[PDB]
RNA sequence: ACUGGCUGGGCUGGGCCUUUCCUUCUGGAGAACCGCAUGCCGGUGUGUCGGGGAACCAGGACUUUUACUCUGAACAAAUUAGAUCGCUUAAAGAAGGCCUAUGCUUGAAUACAUUAGCAUGGAAUAAUAGAAUAGGACG
RNA sequence: UACCUGGUUGAUUCUGCCAGUAGUCAUAUGCUUGUCUCAAAGAUUAAGCCAUGCAUGUCUAAGUAUAAGCAAUUAUACAGCGAAACUGCGAAUGGCUCAUUAAAUCAGUUAUCGUUUAUUUGAUAGUUACAUGGAUAACCGUGGUAAUUCUAGAGCUAAUACAUGCUGAAAAUCCCGACUUCGGAAGGGAUGUAUUUAUUAGAUUAAAAACCAAUGCCCUUCGGGGCUUUCUGGUGAUUCAUAAUAACUUCUCGAAUCGCACGGCCUUGCGCCGGCGAUGGUUCAUUCAAAUUUCUGCCCUAUCAACUUUCGACGGCUGGGUAUUGGCCAGCCGUGGUGACAACGGGUAACGGAGGGUUAGGGCUCGACCCCGGAGAAGGAGCCUGAGAAACGGCUACUACA
């Protein structure tokens, strides 16, 4: 259509920013970035729509010009940045880290974390190959590319990240006993733990896995996202995703209204 | 300009095509540039997301190569003998893909006689005018020669006999048209059966 | 087929050189100086005749350079009158909802068919998508099923 | 509303026997049954003790082909059905709620589209091939 | 809410239609009109024609300041604010409409091992030098035409504009070789990246020997017994990733660029080293994408039954051209391709879809129109700049208006 398109009208926006249908014609558009447009969590709805702290378009764009805020410990001033998962976001001149993750319900929530376990992330290698001059290096999901890693590390395993020097500090395979959490589709949220696998050469092969519960489930290996073998690395939110039901969820809410109250 | 879409064209039943929609920026071609023999000149053209292709027009040395001794000297090119495609390209001497050439053999030859002291492809014992040679600076390089001889061999009868007349077919096979520089290399073997009758007979 | 040699050019694998002095015997059929080929995969089989053979088909899947990827189909040769491609017939049944009762339908399609496979009328065949390599040609023969009495 | 019992009556399913049991190779770890003794009240952690056949995982080979049905994956937002909140009610909206508070806490669910395409279980129903001038199967 | 009533006859029972009854985010019109919440509106005929006003520009401490520019008095190169102008970027997004279009657009679902990508994000490049050269804007002053966002000739000057252009060190590899104790060697060249061509590596499944030619050897009683040895990634699949050799090029890139801080050493020299940013730069990866592309699915018509190839119609080969594949184009050669399971052609008061109206179930009908995709700016064609245009609030020519 003569160029690319550089708007994006209200009623397209992705659902899971819960923008009201009203209150204007557009929506942010989210800048070109280390995430997909369609999976991204833009600063500003964050800062204005979730944080509260500001009221007006206008003040929002103040907070992050006048350096305040930092992903992953870079101070980066665009408004419409794109956030995505397992990032990591600190503000520190009023001491709050978050992580953007998901709950059972496949949204982002205001997570608190504290300042140690704030130092430190994970990824998905999609790719792992040697560069120019024989150098070998992998990129993970937000755009990070380490070159020299331990050989051992294949495709679709997950490595930690230092963030300060950003070194793979330790790994994880892909295969039966893991611990992982869905990132697209209909199961967003779930947790779960590897029962088998099935291949299928040729694309677009399945795994199962088992609830804590022992509900059962499954997904594309391209939808997976390992973290960890038992013992979770990372601190789960509310609700530890574990997917009940409508019926026992209405009859819970009750009764824990009623006892506070 | 000209366009190389298949809207115009005619569907596989047969069926006419109607009018989609006015010419496209993409999709389009170019007026095909000829290459000729004479002196060297080189039109730019600037493609698509600021990128540059380069013109031949007219050429008269280019790179080419002997695989089985692995040398590579520019030589100078006579002229086009044999085109597969159509006789009309030989006579107005234009040259492209896959053309029979001739290439002379100074600078191979040359690179030949350093490598080792034997003759190559003399029927002018008869006249013997040019019969001359000087004397290695040592005797430690014969025993160089001596022994690489062991192992390389000779060249094959059929071909050295072409060095007798002091003239080699050659094939290109770069793309004068893109690159601008008319590459080839040098044949061999039983190939020579299939080519050898063709061109003179 | 009769002469392998045939057209104005000279016909030969890309980048295969023959005519070296020094003679090796080894594995690896491209880097000895012999006939090369490849695996398509899929559980699909190289046959003999693609091997110990001298014909040259630069489109042919099998000692190519053509890659297979796509849907896999398979067909009917109704017909064989033509220059190494074939026609193939494809049945189906449409649904038409509102009588609660189907249709039957029809549809032809134009595969490459290599010089290793010999395929009279009246036999099965296995297609799989490849580049275009014609107008209408998107296919290559794979697999020719045991002819039947 | 909670608890146990009937050799209670049924429905769904899984194992063996009746000529029918259910393909096969390589590797991983390892339970039950077995013999040893340091220990306690016919038994067990003992140990880098060891011998069987089988549940799982990874890897490789083999199987008449379509139609049909079950279960999975993937597939906009708005609209349809539909849960919650007294905008003073309603059409609407996705808000809100609690005490006194320099504060706390929640929701923004769920189902369907249905044809075509990708996997999985079922083997009745409707088609199709197989040994007859044996050019048939196995060691 | 799964529903019916009047009408042919002197009167009766039927087939059968006409009329009545209800809804419509479905248009027009007549009569009438006190209040509160919400707000559609030149689509149908004419994608007919237009006066007038507006709808796209942009500066931070960080590209270029001698304003006879403003403001003070910390700057004898300047140092604050700052008109005009050069340079950089966008102007290819938005907004409007539905004329053309019947496997065409479009929908769900696949592919790029067949390509391009400014910008964003992450990595990434040892083979005069206290600094190189000419113009031009703004500007003073002299002009032309009734007419314009027209411009002439004379005199000055800046670059992140244009054009040049050294950059510290050594090892290792292949060739030439000053030199003979027939045994290795003085010294000599090349070796980043960009392009093109040719060759080489890019392995591997379970083992025991026995012969031909000969050279690193350990132990060692000099009779001899022997023999161990290093790497090699990935996909279902490649000539993949990567590396080595021989060469080549009107031939690139590897910072003559700007702001803040004011620091440390000893030969005390207008000496050496040192931080955080901005703007750029070759390649790889990512994001916004784009272009092609596999399978299946569209309303009426037989008073449309056989169509396509003269001047490509189906395929094979060799090249050209494009960012890339392809009968896309140029040559040579075969005779094919679709069809009663409805091809080809004709009509549409036809943009497609998500969807709207009415209901027992099954359906009938509408969809220019707030969301996604496509096309167009009076009708046709052609093109410059740029990563991106066959652009029209860009240019060139014809037609019709003016």
């Amino acid at each position: 259509a003569r160029g690319p398109k550089k708007h994006q009208k209200r009623l397209s926006a992705p659902s899971h920013w819960l923008l009201d249908k009203l209150s204007g014609a557009y929506a942010p558009r989210p800048s070109t970035g280390p995430h997909k447009l369609r999976d991204c969590m833009p600063l500003i709805v964050f800062v204005r729509n979730r944080l509260k702290y500001a009221l007006n378009y206008r003040e929002t764009k103040a907070i992050m010009m006048q350096r305040l805020v930092k992903v992953d410990g870079k101070v980066r001033t665009d408004i419409t940045y794109p956030a995505g998962f397992m990032d990591v976001i600190t503000i520190e001149k009023t001491g709050e880290n978050f992580r953007l993750i998901y709950d059972t319900k496949g949204r982002f929530t205001v997570h608190r974390i504290t300042d140690e376990e704030a130092k430190y992330k994970l990824g998905k290698v999609k790719r792992v190959q040697l560069g120019r001059g024989g150098v070998p290096f992998l990129v993970t999901h937000d755009a990070r590319t380490i070159r020299y890693p331990d050989p051992l590390i294949k495709v679709n395993d997950t490595v930690k990240i230092d963030l300060e020097t950003g070194k793979i500090t330790d790994f994880i395979k892909f295969d039966t006993g893991a611990l992982a959490m869905i990132t697209g589709g209909r199961n967003m949220g779930r947790v779960g733990v590897i029962t088998h696998r099935e291949r299928h050469d040729g694309g677009f092969g399945i795994v199962h896995l088992k609830d804590a519960l022992d509900n059962t489930f499954a997904t594309r290996e391209s939808n997976v996202f390992v973290i960890g073998s038992e013992k979770p690395w990372i601190s789960l939110p509310k609700g530890k995703g574990v997917k009940l039901t409508i019926a026992e969820e209405r009859d819970q809410r009750r009764a824990r209204a009623l006892a506070a109250a | 300009g000209i366009s190389r879409d298949s809207r115009h064209k005619r569907s596989h039943t047969g069926a006419k095509r109607a009018f989609y929609r006015k010419k496209r920026a993409f999709e389009l071609g170019r007026q095909p540039a000829n290459t000729r023999i004479g002196p060297k000149r080189i039109h730019i053209v600037r493609t698509r997301g600021g990128n540059h292709k380069y013109r031949a027009l007219r050429l008269d040395s280019g790179n080419f190569a002997w695989g089985s001794e692995g040398c590579t000297r520019k030589t100078r090119i006579i002229g086009v003998v044999y085109h597969p495609s159509n006789n009309e390209l030989v006579r107005t001497n234009t040259l492209t893909k896959s053309a029979v050439v001739q290439i002379d053999a100074a600078p191979f030859r040359q690179w030949y006689e350093a490598h080792y002291g034997q003759p190559l492809g003399r029927r002018r014992q008869q006249k013997q005018g040019q019969v001359v040679e000087e004397v290695k600076k040592s005797k430690s390089v014969e025993k160089k020669q001596a022994a690489r001889f062991a192992a390389h061999g000779k060249v094959d009868p059929a071909l050295e006999k072409q060095f007798e007349a002091g003239r080699l077919y050659a094939i290109i096979s770069s793309r004068p048209g893109q690159s601008g520089r008319a590459d080839g290399y040098i044949l061999e073997g039983e190939e020579l059966a299939f080519y050898q009758r063709k061109l003179h007979k | 087929e009769l002469t392998v040699q045939s057209e104005r050019a000279f016909l030969k694998q890309p980048h295969i050189f023959l005519n070296s002095k020094v003679k090796v015997k080894s594995t690896r059929p491209g880097k000895g100086g012999r006939r090369w080929y490849k695996d398509v995969g899929l559980g699909f089989k190289t046959p003999k005749t693609a091997i110990e053979g001298h014909y040259i088909d630069k489109k042919c899947p099998f000692t190519g350079m053509v890659s297979i990827r796509g849907r896999i189909l398979t067909g009917r040769v109704v017909s064989t009158k033509m220059h190494r491609t074939i026609i193939i017939r494809r049945e189906y049944l449409h649904y038409i909802p509102k009588y609660n009762r189907y249709e039957k339908r029809h549809k032809n399609l134009a595969a490459h068919v290599s010089p290793a496979f010999r395929v009279e009328e009246g036999d099965m065949v296995v297609v799989g998508q490849c580049r275009p390599l014609s107008k209408t040609v998107r296919f290559n023969v794979l697999r020719v099923l045991p002819r039947t009495g």
